[PDB]
């Protein structure tokens, strides 16, 4: 009972944690599909996350150093992340160089990741099987305390 | 002007892909070749041993 | 929408790799054509010499 309820503590702990998307990839439900490895593969569409100082301003002047050799629409960043840079951003994984480079001269310091519909979904998944075994596991230690 | 810029990017972006139908259409090119040499050549052989 | 160039020139490439690949297999399938005209004029040539045969 204790190694179940620390482990459910454990997921729920990361399930909090993973939402922040302060400096990591914030949560799937929040997140949007399109253009964020939801296709967006090769050259079919782009998808780029960093986070350059807190204006448009810096994350064009972090996406001019891409040398636009792939997706070279500017880089658009706004969210609510550490009240600075959060961005959903096209960066072609045909210039995945590029993509690093629009990001790293900068000191944007990218936190892009996998976000696909079945990623999201997975995500959305282990969130509630985390919140579901929380509740479980409190469950079972109480009845296993009065036992 | 720089979206001007960014047009000019697009296109040169649209150029890569220019370049990459170009590769497709000599590979397939080659395997054409390629296929109907081998067909050719292989199937003769067993239909000359049996014509021999 | 900033996108709208690079989604036309994505859905160039894909229309002309598309293209190429179905050449490609028509090219197969005319190359597999090929053999079976040379395998048919073998066997015509195979039955010349059935009459040449039989002229020996």
């Amino acid at each position: 009972t204790y190694a179940n309820y620390n482990s459910a503590k454990t997921n729920l702990a990361a399930a909090e944690r993973k939402k922040t998307g302060d400096l990591s990839v914030r949560s799937l439900h929040d997140i949007v599909k399109p253009e964020d490895f939801v296709l967006n593969s090769e050259h079919l569409t782009t998808v780029l996350v960093a986070v350059p100082k807190s204006l448009k301003s810096d994350f064009e002047k972090s996406y001019e150093t891409l040398s636009k050799n792939v997706v070279p629409a500017s880089a658009s960043v706004i969210a609510e992340d550490a009240e600075y840079v959060l961005f959903n951003v096209h960066l072609f994984k045909k210039n995945v160089q590029e993509f690093t480079t629009a990001a790293r001269e900068k000191k944007f310091i990218p936190r892009e990741f996998n976000y696909s519909e079945e990623l999201i979904d997975q995500l959305k998944k282990e969130h509630d099987s985390a919140a579901s075994l929380e509740q479980s596991l409190r469950v079972q230690l109480v009845r296993l305390a009065k036992t | 002007l720089t979206p001007n810029q960014v047009n000019d990017e697009l296109n040169k972006m649209q150029a890569f892909i220019r370049k990459e139908a170009e590769e497709k259409a000599k590979e397939i090119q080659l395997k054409a070749d390629q296929e109907y040499e081998i067909e050719k050549t292989n199937i003769v052989r067993n239909e000359t041993n049996n014509i021999d | 929408s900033q996108k709208n160039g690079i989604a036309t020139l994505l859905q160039a490439e894909k229309e002309a790799h598309e293209i190429v690949s179905k050449a490609r297999k028509y090219r197969q399938d005319k190359l597999k054509q090929a053999k079976t005209d040379a395998a048919k004029e073998i066997d015509s040539y195979k039955i010349q010499k059935d009459k040449e045969l039989k002229e020996f």
